[PDB]
């Protein structure tokens, strides 16, 4: 009983963290996706330093 | 960290000049970097990681992990990752079990990097180093009372081949604490049974919540065994200095690490040294150890328990000798004690903590710690001498201070040193047990204890 | 001035063990001699009396 | 008892002096010679490997 | 600038290095890693990078500095902390704001941002100037004022311009010297090859003693200013006490401390202890760090830095000697320096000679110790200076098995023999006078006949007393204590008094923190007078028990010789000893 109650309490604590993770991901997904795409599309066209 | 948002294409080399043992030799390499992590793609499709041991004109000697079996000159693609080995350090490393090369073998996701840190690190500025002050309490009563480990010192555990050094190290990992805290464990060349023992013990006893365990199996790559101390000490340096927590890094099987050093050194044309180990093993061990210590601006420490293994129980061996040289103490695990059945089989007489005076103080631990430790050592030596002399001059002819010393030796080996693997003896509880041992002596017999301490505690 | 033993890695360890045993025997025998000599002075005083 | 104890003390001190002046010095010299010969063999192996 | 060709461990081969010199420092890579050149083969030059060589590509530039491993000699050396390479630890920490030392950090070894007062010397425009000539002075500190600016020893020529008195930095020019053309221009500092000893006009014989302040080290086993000593240097023996004594109470006007591979926690101990030191001077109490340079060098440091730490320290000591100052160079862990040398030799591949050490360990140690000694400095004026080397022989203290220990004991003339057993027995400064020796008493006989005539005789008398005490202790261990004669009992009692009062010095205590040479001589004379009076009383036939009962007061009076504080000094304390010596005779006669 105690182990099951402890597991349920831990899931309750994890539920808040998981909800916050989902909310912040949904909030900043557009921003991080924009940065990643901007980095991928433009490459640094430069020769090696030692060359 | 804004420089992280960059894309660096990697050169895939199909040019393999030849294969010699563990090494893969390339050709037409554009600009190879020394100690560059490399992904070898076998013809069978298996991907293998490698590190370049040597560089030359458009030629790189890649030393692939997991051996060169199956490498084909014709169709082995070799991808150059233009960066030396790095670990994605984060505050979430605590609670993870990593492989020899940093890959998490735990049933969990990749560690979310907060930074990619170079595994080799940089030497700590001696001007920025601070003498250890307080004590890291260990559940091992013998260590925590007689060989107290200061916050920032490097005190190895010297054990033989079959002694329970791994069990003692696991106990230290499970029970260690401040008299935050985040232990870093590095298992090097351990048996697979030992590795699962470590993992299961930490997961079951909850010590994993503050440990970043680094498991390197005995059959894992030798270069990965070399890399593992670097990974563990880099994680410890992060945590302690960029997170302000006391670490207590616990390396294990520094003898296995030195064997890996030997194997890597002889991968090159380097001639063996004193007993096969390279001449720069002193430098390698010095780096691995002196990656610890307290620093000035940061409120965090790194402590080391290398848990070394003597090959033939010889202190004269190069690995124990050098480790002693760099380190600041020694804790001996004794075959005689182990055969008598005492756990932990720590032999106090040779063992000592060089920074005992710092850890055994008044604000830290208790005010009787140093005097009690000195008195216990003196009476233990007297007990050993009386045990030797009993079979020579009979039990009757021994003095009263020798019969009492034999009684103390029995009650010390069988009650104080003998500590259950899963019982936690705080430093104060172990001091109380030590006083209970010392109370069989008359108050006049305890010469090393100060009179004030005798009046207060006896 | 030394034993005519063929040098070997095992022989070095055996001779170090022999040196440790000889030191232990020397210390224990000196302790035995000291105790027996104390008893000896006691016995001489008893003999005179 | 005096005579027997005198004989035992004499033989014990003879053994103590014999050990400390013959057995310990001879064993220490043998240790030094064995270590020197092992160092010579290690040097020979090093030179062979260097060739 | 060359280019990298091959990297396999710390050894680096650099193609396109025509004009490179052997044992020349080069800047390896784009991070400007400093490394020396081991061997040259046409264009290619073999380089040992001092820092970590990881990440070095092919084609990375390899600049040629043009000089061997050099030492930054000039104002601003005194209070700083260095390494074997001589990189300022404090300035590196301030520049990088990190507890680590970044790879290829190029902070100048002398502070270029400090304005230094300069007063030109007697050399005027048009006057010939040669190597070592003091052409100016710099007020640097309180303990070390008038940092005498020296022309570089190799430099020579005729002065054309000299800097007028004022405040200058190290970067800006001070002197312009013409030699068949104005090819020379000099600043407040200069560089010297670290391996090359600084030349002197003449190396005199070291005659004046080095008063360490300790009674044992200043009486039984003295050292000469310019002499080389030896200390076991093992932990728990009092090497720290010896180091602090040499730092603050010695005659030396400057101190150079080198770690050359000691442990980190230890380096923390020394780097946190020396700034807390304070040496009382004529003016007021000022730190002993004002005259001591710490070459801090841990095991984590590059092996080349660890091998060059003692060489940098001795070059700094030679520089401060060239100014006419007496320097003491405390070399901690000479065995760890030898271990670094062995590691470098193994890396280079040279064959071992003894216990794995290189074939040139003995030659290197002999040259390093011969770099010490009193010597009149190069160039006018004719000032004289001395360098004394105090070398912690080995963590394997006094073990003849170690080739480095054997070489150090064979080359150095004074061995001060700390004893761990005496350290455990609460004996301070834990000197084992049975094994400790000094070979400088023969040359110090001249100074003693000049100043304190009876000193050699009384020192020999105490050595004889200690030897007789060892013999008497062996006799009393073998047989009954009462079996010893009256003379033997008197010798044992006098030696016990000597060990308890004269030899045992409480450095932490205020009264016996620093026993001057005159106080040590007076105490030695008093002890010898007491022993002679007891011997004469025994020869008269008086019972020794009754003599001791009657002369307990004299014994207490002579034991109080330690408690006489030398703060009064000179005749104030010397006059008190005359009464104590007189009381040791009248009471003994009665």
């Amino acid at each position: 009983g105690g182990v099951g109650e402890l597991e349920k309490k831990a899931e309750a604590g994890v539920q808040g963290e998981l909800a916050e993770i989902k909310k912040i991901a949904e909030k900043k997904k557009d921003d991080v996706v924009k940065i990643l795409i901007e980095t991928v599309i433009k490459p640094s066209a430069e020769v090696h330093i030692n060359a | 960290v804004e420089q992280g948002f960059n894309v660096k294409p990697r050169l895939n080399y199909n040019t393999v000049s030849g294969v010699n043992g563990p090494l893969v030799i390339l050709e037409k390499v554009k600009f190879p970097r020394y100690n560059e992590i490399v992904n070898l793609t076998l013809p069978d499709g298996t991907v293998r990681q490698g590190q370049v041991l040597e560089i030359r004109g458009d030629r790189a000697i890649v030393q692939v992990f997991e051996g060169t079996s199956g490498i084909d000159v014709k169709k082995t693609t070799v991808e150059f990752t233009g960066e030396s080995l790095r670990i994605p350090v984060s505050e979430d490393m605590l609670g993870r079990i990593f492989d020899g090369s940093g890959r998490p073998i735990d049933n969990g996701p990749k560690v979310f990097a907060e930074d990619y840190l170079d595994i080799n690190g940089s030497p700590i500025n001696p001007y920025a180093r601070i003498y250890p002050e307080e004590m890291i309490s260990t559940g091992v009563s013998a260590i925590d009372t007689m060989n107290s480990i200061a916050r920032g010192q490097k005190i190895p555990i010297f054990s033989a081949s079959g002694l329970p050094h791994n069990e003692i190290a696991a106990q230290i990992c499970r029970q260690a604490g401040l008299v935050n805290f985040s232990i870093v464990f590095a298992a090097m060349g351990v048996n697979l049974e030992t590795a699962r023992f470590f993992k299961q013990d930490f997961e079951e006893n909850g010590s994993l919540e503050r440990t970043s365990l680094f498991l390197n199996l005995a059959n894992d790559p030798t270069i990965e065994r070399i890399i593992t101390p670097r990974l563990a000490l880099t994680t410890a340096e992060y945590l302690a200095y960029q997170t302000e927590r006391h670490v207590l890094t616990i390396l294990t099987d520094m003898s296995s690490y030195a064997d890996a050093l030997r194997e890597v050194s002889a991968a090159r044309e380097e001639v063996p040294g004193r007993r096969g180990y390279p001449g720069y093993m002193y430098t390698d061990l010095s780096t691995i150890y002196e990656r610890a210590g307290r620093v000035e601006g940061r409120n965090g420490s790194i402590t080391q328990i290398p848990i070394l293994t003597m090959p033939n129980d010889d202190i004269t061996h190069p690995i124990p000798d050098l480790t002693g040289y760099i380190t600041e103490g020694q804790i001996f695990v004794d075959r005689q004690l182990h055969n008598k059945g005492i756990y932990p089989p720590i032999n106090v007489l040779p063992s000592l903590s060089r920074l005992m005076k710092s850890a055994i103080g008044e604000g830290m631990t208790r005010k009787d710690h140093g005097d009690v430790s000195n008195q216990l050592y003196a009476k233990y030596a007297i007990g050993k001498d009386a045990a030797a002399m009993k079979a020579v001059v009979g039990e009757e002819a021994l003095s009263i201070e020798d019969k009492l010393s034999l009684e103390f030796l029995e009650k010390f080996e069988k009650t104080f040193i003998t500590q259950g693997a899963y019982e936690d003896r705080t430093v104060f509880e172990s001091l109380d047990q030590a006083w209970s041992l010392l109370r069989i002596y008359p108050k006049e017999m305890l010469n090393r204890i100060s009179p004030k301490i005798l009046d207060e505690f006896y | 001035n030394r034993e005519q033993v063929f040098p070997t890695r095992m022989t070095l360890g055996l001779m170090k063990t022999k040196l440790k045993g000889a030191n232990q025997g020397y210390s224990l025998l000196k302790r035995k001699s000291e105790a027996l000599t104390k008893r000896f002075r006691d016995i001489t005083k008893r003999i005179d009396d | 008892a005096f005579i027997i104890l005198d004989e035992v003390i004499k033989v014990t001190n003879r053994r103590v002096n014999a050990i400390e002046h013959v057995i310990i010095p001879r064993t220490e010299n043998t240790i030094a010679y064995i270590n020197s010969e092992l160092d010579e063999l290690d040097r020979e192996e090093f030179y062979r490997l260097k060739k | 600038y060359g280019a990298i060709y091959s990297v396999s461990g710390p050894v680096v081969i650099a193609e396109n290095m025509i004009g490179c010199a052997m044992y020349e420092l080069v800047k390896v890579g784009h991070d400007n890693l400093v490394g020396e050149v081991i061997r040259i083969d046409g264009d290619k030059a073999t380089i040992q990078v001092y820092e970590e060589t990881a990440g070095l590509t092919v084609g990375d530039p390899v600049l040629r500095t043009g000089k061997p491993l050099s030492v930054e000699l000039g104002p601003g050396l005194m209070e700083t902390i260095y390494d074997g390479i001589q990189r300022p630890l404090k300035a590196i920490k301030e520049e990088s704001q990190s507890i680590y030392i970044p790879r290829g950090i190029d902070t100048p070894a002398l502070d270029r941002t400090i304005k230094w007062q300069f007063t030109p010397g007697k050399f005027q425009v048009g006057d010939h100037i040669s190597g070592g000539d003091i052409y100016g002075s710099v007020f640097e500190n309180s303990l070390i004022s008038s940092h005498k600016i020296l022309l570089p020893p190799r430099s020579r020529g005729t002065i054309t311009w000299i800097a007028p008195a004022g405040e200058y930095t190290l970067d800006e020019k001070i002197l312009e010297v013409e030699f068949d053309g104005k090819k020379s221009d000099f600043t407040l500092y200069h560089t010297w090859p670290v391996r090359v000893p600084r030349p002197v006009t003449e190396k005199l014989s070291a005659d004046y003693p080095l008063l360490t302040g300790q009674r044992v080290l200043d009486a039984l086993f003295p050292c000469v200013q310019g002499g080389t000593t030896c200390i076991p240097g093992a932990f728990g023996c009092g090497k720290t006490v010896i180091s602090q004594s040499l730092s603050k109470y010695s005659n030396s006007d400057a101190i150079i401390y080198v770690g050359c591979g000691e442990r980190g926690n230890e380096m923390a101990e020394v780097l946190m202890e020396f700034p807390e030191l304070y040496t009382e001077m004529s003016g007021t109490k000022e730190p002993i760090m004002k005259r001591t340079t710490l070459v801090a060098n841990t095991s984590n440091m590059p092996v080349a830095a660890r091998e060059a730490s003692i060489y940098t320290g001795i070059t700094l000591a030679e520089y401060f000697r060239d100014q006419g100052k007496n320097v003491s160079m405390i070399a901690d862990s000479s065995s760890r320096w030898a271990e670094a040398l062995r590691e470098i030799s193994g890396r280079l591949g040279e064959m071992p000679a003894d216990q794995g050490f290189p074939a040139y360990l003995g030659a290197k140690l002999a040259s390093f110790y011969e770099r010490a000694g009193k010597a009149v400095a190069l160039g006018s004026p004719d000032r004289t200076g001395s360098v004394s080397i105090v070398a912690a022989v080995s963590p394997a203290g006094g073990d003849f098995s170690d080739p480095v220990t054997t070489a150090t004991l064979g080359i150095t003339q004074v061995f001060w023999g700390l004893d761990k057993k005496l350290a455990q027995r609460k004996h301070f400064p834990s000197i084992n006078t049975s094994v400790s020796y000094s070979k400088y008493t023969n040359v110090l006989n001249k100074f003693y006949d000049s100043n304190y005539p009876e000193f050699p005789v009384l020192r020999d008398r105490m050595k004889e007393i200690l030897s007789n005490a060892e013999e008497l202790e062996q006799v009393v261990q073998l047989v009954g204590k009462s079996a010893l004669s009256d003379s033997d009992k008197i010798t044992l009692d006098v030696a016990t008094l000597i060990k308890e009062d004269f030899l045992q010095q409480n450095g932490y205590s205020t009264y016996d923190a620093f026993c001057p040479i005159w106080k040590t001589f007076d105490m030695m004379r008093a002890f010898i007078s007491y022993h002679d009076e007891a011997q004469k009383a025994v020869a008269n036939g008086a019972n020794w028990s009754k003599l001791a009962d009657s002369t307990g007061d004299v014994k207490h009076a002579v034991s109080s010789s330690k408690f006489f504080e030398p703060s009064r000094g000179e005749k104030e304390v010397h006059g008190e000893f005359e009464k104590l010596l007189s009381t040791m005779q009248e009471r003994f006669a009665e």
